[PDB]
């Protein structure tokens, strides 16, 4: 209106903002496959 | 602005670019101000059309038009 510079009624306003993040997490998906499984196979010897 | 008439009375057709200014035109009974403090955009098809009471010493109440001295219609389109 007349208080803000225009010549009453309802007018279009936007804003924006950067948008920064600051810390995030992640969600992962495992394959079956792809999976390492370690095995040892050790020598029954008695050995010290 | 265009000065014309509305069955014997004056009428406004009011251009963009006289947004905020002080509406003067001369008359038998002296020189007439009209105020327009509307939607007031570009002459289109989009016209519409009121009047602009006569107003002595009162306050301007719901409405955003209105002359001292002569009662006056106005036009303007409301197109950007």
């Amino acid at each position: 209106g007349w208080g803000n510079g225009c010549g009453f009624g309802k007018g279009g306003i936007v804003t924006c903002a950067m948008f920064r993040c600051k810390k995030n997490m992640e969600g992962k998906v495992v394959q079956p496959e792809n999976l390492e499984y370690t095995i040892v196979i050790t020598p029954h010897s008695g050995e010290e | 602005f265009h000065l014309t008439t509305r069955n014997g009375e004056p009428h406004m057709i009011v251009s963009r670019q006289e947004k905020g200014k002080s509406l003067l035109f001369k008359t038998e009974d002296g020189v007439n101000m009209c105020t327009l403090m509307a939607d007031l955009g570009e002459l289109c098809e989009d016209t519409i059309t009121y009047k602009c009471p006569l107003l002595r010493q009162n306050e301007p109440e719901d409405i955003d038009c209105w002359c001292n001295s002569t009662s006056t219609w106005v036009t303007y389109g409301t197109c950007t």
